């Protein structure tokens, strides 16, 4: 919607990022002789009401050097934002197609490719996919950000989060249908039973031969307190280029940016844990044709069931 | 009276097998989909790209057969938890492929191993093929009664058997079946294959495979000893065994070469049904009540309904 | 040629023997008949046309692993749980049965003849080690040593009571049937072939699973190289005095490595998995490899 | 599954009109002249255990003409038998394919394409989809077999299978989502209220720009007696090639053939229908980039409500 664009625009420690990390990134690949004769393509994948095409310009200005703007968008709403500032302000400097970037056959490849695709747990929007298919109309010598991102997971307890997740129970679904599902939410009443490790990690361009997004991560959390375990807290680290940097990883958070909340994989049971025991967990990402999703279990200090078994309750449409 | 079944790993001739196997007596057939070294490549070429037919034709045996006479194999070379991503991948590409297979043939159950501690991706693929069509296959997991290591000749110098008793550790290959079936939820499709060592355990070992959904006993012919006249029989301790499992209503399965040459296969078939008559028979209790062994009824209100 | 019709598509083994005639091994992993078949070649470049063999044979299943006993003799790993020998007849054109126990619980893997001649030494997916002899026909010794399927087993070449063995429970097994306790483990990624070394007794190569080429001393401290990109094979030595290292894998390629284990030859001639390799004896340079494809193809090595 | 393909094979009737029906094309494509010069490329797409692949063979016999045969099958559990099959009997003149017809990049264009991608509904089994897909690799002055298939839609009584529908109420969904979704059923108790009328209709190749699928169709059916409708009846006809068809509508029933059961729309209410009024019928057919699905609402006598929007209840899978 037009107001969920607007919250995301709300937050200018981002984009203030996104502005370093291509100011810098032209600097390198354009130097100061090839100023006014090299024109930097670039190509914002996923445009919206287009801050980052606003960045991107500002990053020009501020490096001084040429650029050709693309705002590729699927989201036809926003296409006619992007399209009345278009008319009224950028001009010709920006070409703004209205397509999945998926599918969209390019004119011209691209020298940068933008993109803000990352959720709470990073790729819980699908970021790999939709890059992935963006590949070919990058560079072979083509920069992308953000470069990589990673996810991080930490054991939590909360019997607050934990009967909050119980009273999400709907009809005409499984009952246990709302504890195989995470939750965007501002974590306060909980404790943090160990110290976040990384989960799953994506690095754009990938040029792993058969790109496969699916993953199987085993995470062992050392515990030094008794204390009773509801689920899973999810954080995110991203490198937009190379020491620009976006983070809600609690000990590297980014400092003013409330972008994203922390993400909650809940667990049926609750699991208790006596001083010295390690936790134990299992995260896969699963993916078809036409839908990608996560898989969890706890194997330590005892077994929890496999949550979210085919994506029946939660999945993650392409 | 008692039903049993087959084991083979090596099949030549689907039809020729069976023929063998039925002249000597038996139910059915636990035998391999693909054949058990046809190792398979999912992703690198030029391997994936592998020409001809993958396995047998489903035509040379009846719907029927394959209904009630086959049972399923999990080939050995797949270890969907391997420590290399790459043999992990593919083990779970060819896990789907024959669990898929045994499905389009209908079996009615299908065989897969545990033989470690860590089957926590095996679960994971066996639930997400579990929640994909409407198929009523069984899945009868292969556990021993003792774990491989714990039952190795001590043979090794610089490796000694455990001579220690350790009361839990020797109650591993339960805690393995425990963690998969928890895993996969207690999946009423999921049952156990126990196989039977030759060296039984303590008796808490024993008891612990009380209350668990024992479909099918796996006896080894490398287990039964030979009497005065020269035919396979077991030892005392065993006969007890079997006499408890007996009541459980379990199928028997044979499995391994026949060590007793001189002698027929149906020697084995044979000491079973030897056993299976020679029980103690069904009191007035257990004569009424066969029929309704675990079955789950609401106590009866004589004052509130009419009876 | 007083043979079967056809033979199987998946080629398993291959050796050369003294003069060089060229033995194959062929099983069938797919379609209706799941046997197997052994064949000769005193014609070597002939391969793997059946109208143009010496010998060949139908066995009852398939053929996991074989090799040469010196001439005549071909002892055999079936998959029926049966160590099948056959001797070549004098006019060396059949090759009838000698002998075929069903001792093994399940397949057979692995097998390797002893420095006697006499004496073999077998391995099974049943996890059992068993030593044979090849005059009385019976198993001298059963060891139940691994945790898991035995993969490889590879008889010393001067030694007759020494023998490796290696297993999928993470372990590589030097015997010696003179000890009370024979099994002596050598101390990540689990061992799939051996190789003792021709001109060292104490010194042998492993491939693992995930194709580290690995290069050991009995005393000591290992060398390795990453050659393949997936599960090595087999490894056999040429029959120089210095000798190379040929080491096969299911990535479908072929290396040919020296003493420090560094790449001299590369061969991507295969499409299918390699199955095993046989350096010309009359012709040190050459070496023969055999795969699924159904090709025998004949590599020459910059020696 | 195996035994599904079976009995799909224990019909002699149908395979005899597919054989029938390509044995004639193959004289109209090649003539007698022409008879050992001309082979013709044939493509089953979908061959499943392979009986039309048979059928092209006899038909190529009778005919006695030269054809080339690929055997485009997705399900690779069918494909196990086809290869055994083709090794043993079939050779080299027959290429099988493991592979989706709409994905499959084709290295010779076919003369003539043979599909049996129909369902109790004709279209429900997205033969349209499918063989759009198929059609880039079809000659310009190609055939399809078959070349064209219409549905029949026909108003029901039956408080049986009203109440047989009612009882397959489900734990964890909709509690009416049994009547927004269709039954195949042998029809035997019940009333048929009007005589069958045709629905949609679909030709192969499609040469329409911009292939839609979709449609829209208003039925309408006098009605000469008091009764209460619970459904309506569908059916199909099919034209292979010219005269010959395989068709399930009760007037024009292909004798012999038991391959295909009628199939049922239920509604969630009964309607009151007296004698002289009309029954009035709208039925959509509706898609998007994964999935395909039916809608319907009855308008007269009285308005019902649209069963099966965005197919909640009931979809096809792409
Ligand atoms: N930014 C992109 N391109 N993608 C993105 N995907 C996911 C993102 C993160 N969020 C959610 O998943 C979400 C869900 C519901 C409601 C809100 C959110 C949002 C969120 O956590 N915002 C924080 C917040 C909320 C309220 C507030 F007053 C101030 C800050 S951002
Ligand atoms: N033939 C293709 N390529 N596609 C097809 N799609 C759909 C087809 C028609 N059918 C079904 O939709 C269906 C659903 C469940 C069970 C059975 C059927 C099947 C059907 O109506 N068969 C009739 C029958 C059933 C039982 C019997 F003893 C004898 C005859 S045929
Ligand atoms: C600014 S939030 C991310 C934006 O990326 C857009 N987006 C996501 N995936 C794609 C895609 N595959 N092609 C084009 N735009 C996309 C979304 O519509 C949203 O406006
Ligand atoms: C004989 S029943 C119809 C057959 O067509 C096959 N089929 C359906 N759609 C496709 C498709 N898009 N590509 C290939 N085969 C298909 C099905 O798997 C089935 O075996």
């Amino acid at each position: 919607e037009s107001q969920t664009y607007e919250v995301f625009e709300k937050d200018p420690i981002k984009y203030s990022q996104y502005q370093q990390a291509i100011y810098k990134c032209l600097l390198d690949r354009v130097p100061e002789e090839e100023k006014d004769t090299n024109v930097q393509v670039l190509m914002v994948l996923g445009a919206g009401r287009g801050p980052l095409v606003n960045a991107s310009l500002r990053a020009a200005k501020q490096a001084d050097r040429r650029i050709k703007l693309y705002a590729v968008e699927k989201n036809p709403n926003a296409v006619v934002t992007l399209e009345n500032w278009q008319f009224e302000e950028w001009g010709s400097q920006v070409t703004v197609v209205s397509s999945d970037m998926r599918e969209w056959v390019a004119p011209e490849k691209a020298d940068i490719i933008v993109s803000e695709l990352l959720g709470s747990f990073a790729d819980n929007e699908l970021s790999p996919e939709c890059l992935d298919g963006a590949q070919h109309f990058l560079k072979d010598d083509g920069v992308s950000i953000p470069g990589e991102y990673t996810s991080f997971l930490a054991p939590i307890s909360s019997s607050k989060l934990y009967n909050e997740v119980r009273a999400c129970r709907e009809k005409d679904r499984d009952p246990e249908a709302q504890f195989e599902m995470p939750y965007v939410v501002r974590l306060h009443n909980f404790h943090q039973l160990s110290a976040p490790q990384p989960c799953f990690t994506f690095s754009h361009p990938n040029r792993d031969p058969m790109i496969d997004n699916n993953r199987y991560c085993t995470l062992e959390f050392p515990v030094e307190v008794n204390t009773v375990l509801h689920g899973f807290a999810g954080y995110f680290e991203t490198v937009l280029y190379q020491d620009i940097t976006l983070s809600i990883r609690p000990e590297t958070h980014s400092p003013g940016m409330f972008s994203w909340f922390p993400i909650l994989f809940p667990i049926k049971q609750p699991i208790t844990v006596r001083e010295g025991q390690t936790i134990c967990v299992r995260f896969w990402r699963c993916s078809n044709s036409k839908k990608v999703w996560y898989e969890w279990a706890v194997t330590a200090p005892v077994c929890s069931a496999i949550h979210n078994p085919t994506g029946r309750s939660y999945t993650i449409g392409l | 009276r008692v039903s049993s079944g087959r084991d083979l790993n090596c099949v030549p001739e689907i039809a020729d097998t069976l023929g063998a196997v039925a002249k000597q007596g038996f139910d059915f057939l636990c035998m391999p989909v693909f054949h058990p070294r046809f190792k398979r490549e999912f992703i690198q070429e030029p391997a994936k790209n592998r020409p001809g037919p993958q396995t047998r034709s489903d035509l040379l045996l009846s719907g029927r057969d394959w209904n009630t006479l086959i049972v399923g194999k999990l080939s050995p070379w797949i270890r969907p938890d391997s420590k290399v991503e790459k043999i992990r991948r593919n083990s779970e590409a060819a896990m789907l492929q024959e669990l898929n297979f045994g499905a389009y043939l209908g079996l009615p159950a299908f065989l897969l191993p545990l033989n470690q501690e860590d089957n926590t991706n095996l679960a994971r693929v066996l639930t997400n093929h579990i929640h994909t069509g409407h198929h009523s296959s069984m899945f009868w997991m292969r556990v021993p009664l003792v774990a491989p290591e714990d039952l190795r000749d001590d043979i090794i110098e610089n490796a000694p058997t455990t001579h220690t008793e350790e009361y839990s550790g020797e109650e591993k290959t339960w805690m393995w079946w425990h963690n998969f079936r928890t895993l996969c939820d207690y999946s009423k499709r999921i049952a156990v294959a126990l196989e039977i060592g030759a060296d039984l355990p303590s008796n808490h070992v024993i008891d612990r495979w009380l209350g668990e959904p024992i479909k099918a006993a796996i006896l080894p012919t490398s287990i039964f000893l030979t009497n005065k006249k020269g035919f396979p029989v077991l030892s005392k301790m065993h006969q007890r065994l079997i006499f408890r499992l007996l009541k459980l209503e379990v199928q028997f399965i044979i499995t391994g070469t026949n060590h007793h040459s001189e002698k027929e296969f149906c020697s084995y078939l044979q000491y079973l049904e030897y056993l299976s008559q020679n029980r103690p028979p069904p009191n007035a209790y257990e004569l009424f009540a066969k029929g309704y062994e675990d079955y789950l009824q609401s106590p009866l209100q004589p004052l509130m309904d009419n009876l | 040629p007083n043979a079967p019709a056809c033979m199987e598509r998946q080629l398993e083994a291959a050796r050369y023997r003294s003069d060089g005639a060229l033995l194959l091994g062929a099983s069938s992993l797919s379609g209706r008949c799941w046997a197997g078949s052994l064949w000769l070649f005193k014609d070597p470049c002939a391969a793997p046309n059946e109208g143009f063999c010496s010998a060949g044979v139908q066995t009852e299943a398939g053929v996991a692993d074989l090799t040469w006993v010196g001439e005549r003799g071909i002892l055999v790993a079936s998959d029926s749980g049966a160590v099948e020998l056959w001797e070549l007849d004098e006019n060396e054109t059949l090759i009838v049965s000698k002998f075929c126990k069903y001792e093994h619980d399940d397949i057979v893997s692995t097998v390797s003849v002893l420095s006697s001649g006499t004496q073999a030494v077998s391995g099974s997916k049943d996890i059992c080690i068993k030593v044979w002899d090849l005059a009385q026909q019976v198993v001298l010794s059963s060891y139940r040593a691994h945790a898991a399927q035995v993969t490889c087993v590879a008889a010393s070449p001067h030694k007759d009571s020494v023998f490796l063995s290696c297993s999928e429970d993470n372990r590589i097994l030097l015997w010696d049937t003179r000890c009370p306790k024979p099994a002596s483990q050598i101390g990540g990624y689990l061992p799939t072939s051996l190789a003792w070394h021709p001109q060292q007794s104490e010194v042998f190569v492993f491939g693992d699973e995930n194709g580290t080429v690995s290069l050991v001393d009995t005393k000591s401290c290992v060398l390795s190289s990453a050659v393949h990109s997936q599960c090595v094979t087999g490894l056999v030595f040429s029959p120089h005095s210095v000798p190379f290292l040929a080491s096969l894998s299911e990535d479908c390629s072929l290396a040919v490595l020296d003493s420090s284990l560094s790449e001299l030859f590369r061969s991507q001639a295969h499409r299918d998995f390699v199955r095993d390799a046989t350096w010309s004896p009359l012709n040190h340079s050459l070496l023969t490899t055999v795969g699924w494809d159904h090709q025998v193809v004949h590599h020459v090595v910059p020696t």
